[PDB]
């Protein structure tokens, strides 16, 4: 049993570092990978990003060049601080252990194959929203 | 002597058609007490042969279309893929229709080697234009090797040597004589005979001189390796027609993913298969030598690569995997198409293969190699 | 898209574009006022807990849209239906699929 | 008439890469394979490699494996046929005189030489 | 006999063609009338077409009678073209 909190402020200035933290019981946040989904009211959930301890960390292209994912393991958190705060950023923030696969279809020498990361159980979510 | 030979078999680039029909049982005469003195590397029905096949191949590509049109500037993207894999490109261009006055605007893909860059980053032109014309081939002739028996006229005869350990030259005991020779499969490749005639004793070295560097040693196996290839893209192909009653076979989309075409040899085979070469080659260089294999040291990509034809797509295997080792679960050679063929070594007679819908897959039997020694 | 299906049928919710490469398509379930859910990995494969009636079509095929079948649907299976596509032939998609609202008829 | 037209003398650093070039003339330049060697300052000739003009097929010695890049370029209809010697890792022992020949039988007999180039390092 | 003479007469119908012209210019967009005529018969059609010349930088507007079965209709509505243009190369 996996059990993640996501604390943040609620509501965040704009042009101002919003952060989240993911506050993580019944695992390690060492062992697996970590990632955020920013999900906007009415619309599809996204994909903001994953880190891993070993060197693994991608982030959306999109939000890329404004976003930062830590792993904590003193704490056992998630720190996941979107500056450059605007508008469209108001959205439910979700935190999940993302867990890979290897997709093969052809010869593995020749590096025909690829990774997908489908998101094991979740946690709630904080609706993080912009205004004056 | 030397005569013209003609030709005996059992839509093809060879005219097997237009042959005389083979006898159904040859009629070999073990011809006894009697010894000849033959002489591989001087033979002429090699250089016949040679004739032969050259025009055999002229002549089927003399009524087919010619892809003169095809010249041109080609706006080239990558195809649509994730991933180097620049092996194909999505290339458009402004082909003339079957009215003289008018233009389309068309596109194919090309592989990279049939393609290179001008000047703008994204105009390309065919490999062939500032060198040759191009002719496509006619997509209904097949490229299949078919067996071809070389029969003498009358009053001439061919000799059959049928001594196991046959050096290639020399005087031959145990001749016999024959009508016509085996079935003889054009089978045009580099750095391996494929679909070949095994030895029946043992694994034979042949070459010219053995101290001469430029004389390629030929080895002769006398259990097959098989080489199974597969083109794994889908490929489908689209007909443009370029003018009045002339079509032009274009790659389309690809139905599935775009992954990399290959052969595969088994490596426990291929290994004590040169085993058996490094025994028979330490015979001539002693056996105190260390007989190392290294691959290709260069030139162009038909002899720095296992060329060869493949369900009807010229393939050319890296077998950099294959020549290697020091010699005191299958080896995958990636193996690269081109669609631009300039066979027999010549300039000005370029042709187009068509792509090949569906997917290739080779079954091939290496029977041999063509090695060459460091100097 | 809100396909409604009273309960006891078999319910198709389609997902994403038109099939390019080998895919291994991801679906979610977000029953409303909660955070999404795993269902299917790898166009076949349920994590323990899920039931054996979603079923997803094969990524083997090209030209075939990501379909999620459910069969002997509930109010459980109520929900909001996400596919997170990972094509072969296309970069990463970073954002899921337009989410189908399955409208159970109870 | 039978000309290989060598090019000029070169100078270079160790490390650096030199290249000779061997424009080749008056006669069909496929059927003859071009060698290349190497005159040291008071010694004897030294075999750098052959290559193909057809293939375009190398041959070089254990020594200049990986060094030494034999290659070719024919114009329209192969009438000239400019052989290029490449270098890269030149020290100043590679410091001679690079001759190619045309062998013209198979008893390596090289009844035509170039200039030759002087290679200074 | 028969298929031989059918053979022989198919390859002579060829070697005497073998020398000819070829008109691979004239399929083109051809503006075509009615030829001059009061009265169907629409049997010979007036097409003008712009051909080219002995140099190839230059063009010449010229025109022909040609029946209606040889011109097929294209699309704007005088525009046709040689019934052989999509098919064949004619001779
Ligand atoms: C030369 O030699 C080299 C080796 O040295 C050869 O290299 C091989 O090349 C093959 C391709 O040509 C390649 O094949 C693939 O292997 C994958 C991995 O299989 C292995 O692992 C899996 C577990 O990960 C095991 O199940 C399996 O037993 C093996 O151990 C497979 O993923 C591939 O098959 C799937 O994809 C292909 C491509 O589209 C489909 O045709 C095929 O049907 C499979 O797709 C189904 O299964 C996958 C499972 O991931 C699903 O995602 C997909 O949607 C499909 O689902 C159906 O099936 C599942 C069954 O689980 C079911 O649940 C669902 O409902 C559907 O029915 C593919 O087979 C070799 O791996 C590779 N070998 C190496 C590198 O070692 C080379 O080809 C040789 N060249 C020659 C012969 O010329
Ligand atoms: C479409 O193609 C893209 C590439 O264009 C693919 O995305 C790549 O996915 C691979 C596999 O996940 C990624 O490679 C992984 O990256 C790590 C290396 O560092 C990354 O991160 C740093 C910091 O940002 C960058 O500097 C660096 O360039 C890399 O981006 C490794 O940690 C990973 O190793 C994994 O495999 C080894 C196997 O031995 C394991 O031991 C490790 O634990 C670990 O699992 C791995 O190499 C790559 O970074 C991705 N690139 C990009 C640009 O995103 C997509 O997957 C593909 N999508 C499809 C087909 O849908
Ligand atoms: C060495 O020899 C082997 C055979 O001993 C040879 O492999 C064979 O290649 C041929 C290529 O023609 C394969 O035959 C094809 O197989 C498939 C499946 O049936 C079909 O796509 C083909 O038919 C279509 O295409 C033909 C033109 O290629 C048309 O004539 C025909 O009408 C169809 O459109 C065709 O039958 C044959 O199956 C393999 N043999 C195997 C797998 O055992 C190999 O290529 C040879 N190697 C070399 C280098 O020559
Ligand atoms: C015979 O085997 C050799 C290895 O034993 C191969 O040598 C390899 O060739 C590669 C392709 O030319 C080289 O990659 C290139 O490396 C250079 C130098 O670092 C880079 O500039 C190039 O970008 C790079 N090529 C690409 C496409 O990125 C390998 O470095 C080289 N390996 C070694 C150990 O030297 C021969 O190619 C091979 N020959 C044949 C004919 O198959
Ligand atoms: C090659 O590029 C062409 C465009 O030059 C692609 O054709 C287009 O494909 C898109 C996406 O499906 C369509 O919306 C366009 O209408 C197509 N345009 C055409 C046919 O002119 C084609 O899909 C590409 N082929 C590949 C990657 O195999
Ligand atoms: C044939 O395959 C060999 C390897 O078997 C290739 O050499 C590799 O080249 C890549 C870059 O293309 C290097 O990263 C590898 O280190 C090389 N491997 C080895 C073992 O040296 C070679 O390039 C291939 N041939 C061609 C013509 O591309
Ligand atoms: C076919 O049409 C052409 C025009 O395309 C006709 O030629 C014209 O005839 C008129 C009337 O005599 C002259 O005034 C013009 O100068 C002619 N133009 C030319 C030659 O370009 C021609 O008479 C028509 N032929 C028919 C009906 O047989
Ligand atoms: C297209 O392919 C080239 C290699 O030919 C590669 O460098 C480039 O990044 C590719 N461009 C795109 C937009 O994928
Ligand atoms: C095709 O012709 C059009 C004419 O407008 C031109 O813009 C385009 O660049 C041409 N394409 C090529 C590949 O030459
Ligand atoms: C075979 O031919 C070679 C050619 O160099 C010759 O020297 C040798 O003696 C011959 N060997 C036998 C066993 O006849
Ligand atoms: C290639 O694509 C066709 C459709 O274009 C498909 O029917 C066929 O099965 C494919 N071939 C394979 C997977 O070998
Ligand atoms: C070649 O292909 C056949 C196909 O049936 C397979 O049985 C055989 O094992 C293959 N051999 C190698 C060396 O891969
Ligand atoms: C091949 O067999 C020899 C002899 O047993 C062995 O030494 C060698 O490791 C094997 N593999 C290769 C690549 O030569
Ligand atoms: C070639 O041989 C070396 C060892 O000499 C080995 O490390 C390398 O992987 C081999 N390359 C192949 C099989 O492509
Ligand atoms: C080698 O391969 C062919 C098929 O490509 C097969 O018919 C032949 O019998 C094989 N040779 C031997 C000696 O088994
Ligand atoms: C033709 O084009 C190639 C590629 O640009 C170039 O290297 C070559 O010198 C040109 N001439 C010939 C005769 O190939
Ligand atoms: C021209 O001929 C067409 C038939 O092709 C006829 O219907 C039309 O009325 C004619 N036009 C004139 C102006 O005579
Ligand atoms: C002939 O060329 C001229 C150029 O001005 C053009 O207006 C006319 O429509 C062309 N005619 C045809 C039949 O294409």
């Amino acid at each position: 049993q996996v059990h993640l909190q996501e604390s943040g402020p609620g509501l965040v200035k704009p042009s101002e570092t919003l952060s989240l933290t993911c506050n993580v019981s019944g695992t390690l946040v060492r062992d697996n990978y970590w990632s955020w989904i920013r999900q906007p009211l009415g619309k599809q959930p996204e994909w903001i990003g994953y880190v891993h301890d070993s060197g693994d960390t991608n982030y959306n292209p999109s939000l890329k060049s404004r976003v930062h994912l830590s792993l904590d393991k003193s704490k056992n958190l998630v720190s996941l601080r979107l500056t450059g705060v605007t508008a469209a950023d108001s959205a439910i923030y979700y935190c999940a252990t993302t867990k890979h696969g290897r997709r093969i279809y052809g010869v593995v020498a020749f590096k025909e194959w690829f990774t997908y990361f489908y998101m094991d159980v979740w946690g709630k979510g904080t609706s993080v929203t912009v205004s004056s | 002597a030397e005569t013209t030979l003609f030709c005996a078999s059992d839509h093809n680039v060879w005219a097997t058609h237009a042959c005389v029909p083979t006898d159904p049982n040859p009629q070999e005469i073990h011809l006894e007490n009697v010894t000849e003195e033959f002489n591989m590397w001087k033979n002429n029905m090699v250089e016949q042969m040679h004739t032969d096949i050259i025009s055999l191949w002229d002549q089927s590509l003399k009524p087919c279309v010619k892809l003169t049109p095809l010249c041109v500037t080609l706006q080239c993207t990558n195809v649509t893929n994730n991933i180097m894999r620049g092996e194909l490109k999505n290339c458009s261009f402004n082909m003339t229709t079957e009215l003289r006055d008018k233009k389309q605007k068309v596109y194919s893909l090309f592989y990279r080697l049939d393609v290179v860059q001008i000047n703008s980053n994204k105009e390309y032109r065919l490999i062939n234009c500032n060198t040759s014309a191009i002719t496509q081939a006619c997509p209904k002739v097949s490229f299949e090797p078919i067996p071809i028996h070389y029969c003498a006229p009358a009053g001439f005869a061919i000799l059959k040597c049928k001594d196991k350990k046959f050096n290639g030259t020399g005087p031959c005991p145990s001749v016999s004589t024959v009508q016509c020779t085996h079935g003889i499969k054009p089978v045009v490749s580099t750095q391996l005979l494929l679909n070949g005639s095994l030895a029946e004793e043992e694994v034979m070295i042949r070459s010219e001189n053995i101290t001469n560097n430029a004389k390629n040693i030929l080895v002769q196996f006398n259990t097959p390796v098989q080489i199974n290839c597969t083109r794994p893209n889908n490929n489908t192909r689209k007909s443009i027609r370029i003018g009045p009653g002339q079509a032009f076979y274009a790659t389309g989309d690809i139905i599935g993913d775009i992954r990399q075409a290959h052969c595969n040899v088994s490596k426990a085979t291929w290994n004590e298969t040169l085993g058996k070469v490094v025994k028979q080659l330490r015979k001539h260089f002693g056996n105190n030598t260390i007989i190392r294999f290294a691959n290709s040291s260069g030139g162009d990509l038909e002899v720095t690569t296992h060329s060869f034809n493949c369900g009807g797509e010229f393939f050319y295997c890296n077998t950099s995997g294959l020549f290697n080792s020091t010699w005191i679960d299958s080896i995958t050679l990636p193996c690269r198409i081109k669609q631009i063929i300039n066979m027999w070594q010549r300039i000005g007679q370029a042709m187009y293969a068509p792509p090949i819908q569906g997917v290739i897959r080779c079954v091939s039997n290496i029977t041999g190699l063509i090695l060459t020694r460091d100097g | 898209t809100f396909v409604s299906v009273a309960p006891g049928q078999t319910a198709r919710i389609t997902c994403g574009e038109e099939s390019l490469g080998s895919r291994s398509v991801i679906w979610y379930q977000q029953r409303p006022g909660q955070a999404p859910s795993l269902i299917i990995y790898n166009n076949n494969d349920r994590p323990s807990g899920i039931p054996d009636r979603f079923s997803g079509s094969p990524g083997s095929t090209f030209g075939t849209t990501a379909t999620l079948t459910i069969t002997s649907v509930e109010a459980g299976d109520e929900a909001d239906y996400y596919c997170h596509i990972w094509d072969s032939r296309r970069p990463t998609n970073w954002v899921f699929g337009e989410g189908t609202t399955l409208i159970v008829l109870s | 008439q039978v000309q290989l037209l060598q090019s000029g003398a070169a100078v270079t650093k160790p490390g650096a890469s030199v290249r000779v070039s061997c424009e080749a003339s008056g006669y069909n330049i496929r059927d003859y394979f071009i060698h290349w060697w190497r005159q040291a300052p008071g010694q004897g000739l030294q075999w750098v490699g052959w290559i193909n003009p057809k293939t375009g097929q190398p041959n070089n010695p254990r020594q200049f494996q990986g060094r030494v890049s034999l290659t070719r370029h024919a114009s329209w209809d192969f009438d000239t046929y400019s052989f290029y010697m490449d270098l890269k890792a030149l020290r100043s022992d590679d410091t001679a005189v690079y001759f190619c020949a045309r062998q013209r039988s198979d008893y390596w007999d090289f009844d035509v030489w170039g200039s030759g180039t002087q290679v200074t390092v």
